[PDB]
RNA sequence: CCAUAGGUUAAUGAGGCGAACCGGGGGAACUGAAACAUCUAAGUACCCCGAGGAAAAGAAAUCAACCGAGAUUCCCCCAGU
RNA sequence: CUUUUGUAUAAUGGGUCAGCGACUUAUAUUCUGUAGCAAGGUUAACCGAAUAGGGGAGCCGAAGGGAAACCGAGUCUUAA
RNA sequence: GAGGACCGAACCGACUAAUGUUGAAAAAUUAGCGGAUGACUUGUGGCUGGGGGUGAAAGGCCAAUCAAACCGGGAGAUAGC
RNA sequence: UGUAACGGGGCUAAACCAUGCACCGAAGCUGCGGCAGCGACGCUUAUGCGUUGUUGGGUAGGGGAGCGUUCUGUAAGCCUG
RNA sequence: GUUUAUUAAAAACACAGCACUGUGCAAACACGAAAGUGGACGUAUACGGUGUGACGCCUGCCCGGUGCCGGAAGGUUAAUU
RNA sequence: GAAAUUCCUUGUCGGGUAAGUUCCGACCUGCACGAAUGGCGUAAUGAUGGCCAGGCUGUCUCCACCCGAGACUCAGUGAAAUUGAACUCGCUGUGAAGAUGCAGUGUACCCGCGGCAAGACGGAAAGACCCCGUGAACCUUUACUAUAGCUUGACACUGAAC
RNA sequence: CCUUUAAUGUUUGAUGUUCUAACGUUGGCCCCUGAUCGGGGUUGCGGACAGUGUCUGGUGGGUAGUUUGACUGGGGCGGUCUCCUCCUAAAGAGUAACGGAGGAGCACGAAGGUUGGCUAAUCCUGGUCGGACAUCAGGAGGUUAGUGCAAUGGCAUAAGCCAGCUUGACUGCGAGCGUGACGGCGCGAGCAGGUGCGAAAGCAGGUCAUAGUGAUCCGGUGGUUCUGAAUGGAAGGGCCAU
């Protein structure tokens, strides 16, 4: 039958233009106050996922 | 995604965003896509009735993607300016 | 882990906080401070309230 | 019995990443060090955990000066 | 006490069997989750009642989206969205 | 033969022969090879007496960025 | 002429030893041993059904099977061995 | 358990030290014949030919190229009393 | 007397006797979705449960813990409103 | 009361014996008895546990002979477990570390039959001990989460008067 | 018609007494009936109680499904499990053991920024109470002190000590680099905006540095030129801060 999407990776991470994938960095959902404002700083933007994670994240998202 | 018990990757980034229900009715019209309609006059209807959208499309944006070289009449949709150039300097108009 | 969390919040009326701990029972007079509100892009005062 | 030590902690990678004559990009670290066993000279900086980076291009220089016999790192433009 | 219950007789019908398919009344666990309790397996297996050559469903107190469609059933898409 | 750091091993399995005895099948997806067509490619159910022919509903591709509205060869970020 | 009385065959048991241990026998034979009118023993038939029975209680027995019988099914359970 | 602390026989060198020249000794190297992988250089009927250098121990495992078996077409053909 | 049919017959189990406790009869209690049935065609000198175990002499102190029995003024507290 | 309980322990004293870690009688220093999960006694009873004596004996010193049934030979019938393949010696060494099979060496003509079991890490049963598996079962409980039962109240079946 | 206060027809509340007509009857009698079942009738007793349904608090090894970690010179018992510093570690980095030794799970609106100033321990001598050690003066000495807390590396241009003014313990970004399998973590000139100290050059994006920590999910609070299932809103969701 058809692949089914793991459905919890579908929701962090998503497909670029060259075929790599973004995702939201960690650390930056709570226990705020004590992290300086630099670290918080760099961890808003998007990220692109690692050479040694992108084959376990195509394995989760056959249809991204 | 098992990676051994760590928690894997999937798991320990977090989820963000939601996903807009008005994109799924929203498309994107080459310059190349304007002469492929019936009569000259490019509108939601005549683009469906080529098939260059999608029948459940209710807004299209024509993009500067491809050329354009004969004169058309773009009537409802929104147009880039590279786009709206181009089909204005082909000879053709826009209208709202 | 004596020091509890606080908010110093904007007198611009903006809604903008920063956080910091204090330790309230040695210092129980509210923290007042000026620092740059990003909302006005002013330098204002900025008062002691509670974390939420 | 049992033993009450066993503890230690990670490895700080601490040293010089950059040696004498090498052509390095401003910004580019030079030496990591717990307080400054080698001082910053000319187009260096000493950040707050005392590392000492490139102001500008060019090549790693050190250099022992002054009264107290000190090493120093500089940067020559080149 | 009127009656009713009860009794006798007559006429007509029913019962039992059968591989699947069909509608209904009940309804697991192993298993997976790399343990396990929510969850899964699955309304599956199994037990029960009933029908037919098929059954069930069916002629909008239905959808849609300001344009319209027009009972039920079945197939391909939509979409692993 | 197997298993092992390592087996003549006094570790395992087989008395012998003959016959049978273990990486398959369906669907989805990605990569390689090959063939067709090519900014296009291809149809599904179905119709058809038809391995023809019809059927382009659809699907993939020629545009991306952004959580999104939105903008678009740019876009997002930010007062810039 | 009493008795869960006494000695002792049948009958019901099973304390010791030898044999047997691919047995004559998947629990016996031989020499001895206990009860032997009783909470005794035996024939025929009946009743109790599996988390259930029955148990003067040993987790004993429930068809040479018992810390959950047997047969069929879920079933190709699962097996990082 | 039996010599049993040169492998044995035996040895006064057939032991040890020093110097020297011979020889034996391997699937190492060379000679002769043959096969294959890879790379260069040239021809070419564009996929082989020639010259040349070099390589060719292998478990897990990756890559390449084949043998044979049954069955379908080619086959109302071809072989076969 | 009983017991581990098939390695244990015993000091184990049972036992008459003793005590605590439940039970007023549509009894407590037990089998049972229930109807019913056992208890019992019995009725507290009876029936169930538990411990102890002929008989003789006996059975001391502790109610703080856990349980059972009684109390209900107060605190806390469910659905409901 | 050194015990169906006593670790120390064969405690110490007495008795019995030539000699007694057991037995009997005491002592009390009860590791860690004790009063109906009864205490201490107790006639009778017991295929019950311990100890002593008389009788008795092949139990033994220490075995001998005999009678039968096998074993042994002949005729008839005719199994079994096991088994990689065998041209299937000793010793000392070596070595997946305890060798018929390697090394060195010694001994040894080929083949049965009756006997014996030192070795073939002999046969038998995928060790039951031990560990491991994010295995199983059944048992326990003030482990967790549920739940039959038991118990509480509200509403319903459920009404009238004071 | 507003503050307050008496009563009843009158609405439901709790208690008590009485009643009968629901309901119970495993009391008597009659009939179906040849019947210790059942039903109907009648009478007595009980009576809105009891009992049952739905909901609900308690109790509940009576029964069920399960959990009950790993490392380990076998397992158990004991100890350990994350973070920092030294040594082992073989002069770049890294490097094991149930190897050898110690620490952390914070503190601080000043103990942070900056400008200006300053320099320690210990001992000797003299000096009221005053002594081995208080404060004073001089000398020697030269960091043997100090550092908010372990240890190491640092520190005089002090990073150590004192004072004035202050909030840079700023917001958006970031060339480049270090360190990780990854998630991540670290150093960073410089740019824009706004700020403090300094005459000024300048310094300041916390603290001499290296410990002082916890992913994701699920939710809470504030903000928001995002979304808003017919449409306007709203709910819910996103984004930003926490
Ligand atoms: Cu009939
Ligand atoms: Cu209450
Ligand atoms: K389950
Ligand atoms: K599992
Ligand atoms: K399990
Ligand atoms: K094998
Ligand atoms: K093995
Ligand atoms: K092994
Ligand atoms: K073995
Ligand atoms: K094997
Ligand atoms: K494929
Ligand atoms: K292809
Ligand atoms: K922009
Ligand atoms: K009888
Ligand atoms: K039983
Ligand atoms: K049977
Ligand atoms: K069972
Ligand atoms: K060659
Ligand atoms: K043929
Ligand atoms: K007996
Ligand atoms: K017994
Ligand atoms: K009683
Ligand atoms: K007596
Ligand atoms: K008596
Ligand atoms: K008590
Ligand atoms: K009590
Ligand atoms: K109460
Ligand atoms: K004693
Ligand atoms: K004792
Ligand atoms: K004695
Ligand atoms: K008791
Ligand atoms: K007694
Ligand atoms: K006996
Ligand atoms: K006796
Ligand atoms: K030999
Ligand atoms: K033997
Ligand atoms: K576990
Ligand atoms: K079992
Ligand atoms: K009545
Ligand atoms: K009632
Ligand atoms: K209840
Ligand atoms: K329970
Ligand atoms: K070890
Ligand atoms: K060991
Ligand atoms: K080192
Ligand atoms: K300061
Ligand atoms: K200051
Ligand atoms: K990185
Ligand atoms: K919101
Ligand atoms: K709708
Ligand atoms: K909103
Ligand atoms: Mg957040
Ligand atoms: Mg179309
Ligand atoms: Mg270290
Ligand atoms: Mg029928
Ligand atoms: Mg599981
Ligand atoms: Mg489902
Ligand atoms: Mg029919
Ligand atoms: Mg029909
Ligand atoms: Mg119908
Ligand atoms: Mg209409
Ligand atoms: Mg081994
Ligand atoms: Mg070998
Ligand atoms: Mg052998
Ligand atoms: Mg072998
Ligand atoms: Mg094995
Ligand atoms: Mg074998
Ligand atoms: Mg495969
Ligand atoms: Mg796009
Ligand atoms: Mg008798
Ligand atoms: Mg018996
Ligand atoms: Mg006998
Ligand atoms: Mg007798
Ligand atoms: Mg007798
Ligand atoms: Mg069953
Ligand atoms: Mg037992
Ligand atoms: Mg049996
Ligand atoms: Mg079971
Ligand atoms: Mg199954
Ligand atoms: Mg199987
Ligand atoms: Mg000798
Ligand atoms: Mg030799
Ligand atoms: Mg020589
Ligand atoms: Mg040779
Ligand atoms: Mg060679
Ligand atoms: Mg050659
Ligand atoms: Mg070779
Ligand atoms: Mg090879
Ligand atoms: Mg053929
Ligand atoms: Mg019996
Ligand atoms: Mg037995
Ligand atoms: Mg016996
Ligand atoms: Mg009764
Ligand atoms: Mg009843
Ligand atoms: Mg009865
Ligand atoms: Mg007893
Ligand atoms: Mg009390
Ligand atoms: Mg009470
Ligand atoms: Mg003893
Ligand atoms: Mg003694
Ligand atoms: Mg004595
Ligand atoms: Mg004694
Ligand atoms: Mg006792
Ligand atoms: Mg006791
Ligand atoms: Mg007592
Ligand atoms: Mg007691
Ligand atoms: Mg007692
Ligand atoms: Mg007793
Ligand atoms: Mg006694
Ligand atoms: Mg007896
Ligand atoms: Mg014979
Ligand atoms: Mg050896
Ligand atoms: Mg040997
Ligand atoms: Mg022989
Ligand atoms: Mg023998
Ligand atoms: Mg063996
Ligand atoms: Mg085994
Ligand atoms: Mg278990
Ligand atoms: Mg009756
Ligand atoms: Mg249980
Ligand atoms: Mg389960
Ligand atoms: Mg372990
Ligand atoms: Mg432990
Ligand atoms: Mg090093
Ligand atoms: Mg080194
Ligand atoms: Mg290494
Ligand atoms: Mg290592
Ligand atoms: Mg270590
Ligand atoms: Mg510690
Ligand atoms: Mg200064
Ligand atoms: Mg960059
Ligand atoms: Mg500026
Ligand atoms: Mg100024
Ligand atoms: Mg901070
Ligand atoms: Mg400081
Ligand atoms: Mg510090
Ligand atoms: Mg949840
Ligand atoms: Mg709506
Ligand atoms: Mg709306």
């Amino acid at each position: 039958p058809k692949i089914k999407t793991v459905r919890g990776a579908a929701k962090r991470f998503k497909k670029t233009g060259k075929g790599g994938f973004k995702h939201k960095h960690a650390n930056l959902r709570h226990i705020l106050t004590k992290k300086a404002t630099k670290r918080k700083r760099h961890l808003r933007p998007k990220a692109m996922v690692s050479k040694g994670d992108l084959g376990l994240v195509i394995a989760c998202l056959p249809y991204a | 995604g098992f990676e051994g018990g760590q928690m894997p990757l999937y798991r320990r980034l977090p989820k963000f965003g939601f996903t807009s229900r008005k994109a799924a009715i929203t498309a994107e019209i080459r310059l190349s896509d304007l002469a492929k309609v019936e009569g000259g006059v490019v509108d939601l209807n005549t683009l469906k009735a080529a098939n260059i959208i999608g029948i459940q499309i209710e807004f299209a944006k024509v993009i500067l993607a491809g050329e354009v070289t004969t004169p058309v009449t773009v009537r409802g949709l929104r147009v880039t300016k590279g786009a709206r150039a181009a089909i204005e300097a082909a000879g053709g108009k826009i209208e709202e | 882990g004596i020091r509890e969390k606080i908010k110093l919040v904007s007198s611009a009326g903006t809604g903008h906080f920063y956080t910091t701990t204090k330790n309230k029972r040695t210092k129980p007079e509210k923290l007042e401070l000026k620092k740059f509100d990003p909302v006005v892009r002013q330098h204002v005062i900025y008062k002691e309230a509670k974390i939420k | 019995g049992s033993t009450r030590n066993g503890r230690d902690s990670e490895a700080k990678r601490l040293g010089v990443k950059r040696f004498g004559g090498e052509s390095v990009l401003a910004g580019s670290i030079i030496v990591r060090q717990r307080g400054t066993k080698f001082h910053a000279g000319a187009n260096v900086g000493c950040g707050r955990d005392h590392t000492l980076f490139a102001k500008a291009d060019g090549k790693v220089k050190f250099e022992v000066k002054g009264p107290k016999n000190r090493k120093f790192i500089s940067i020559e433009a080149e």
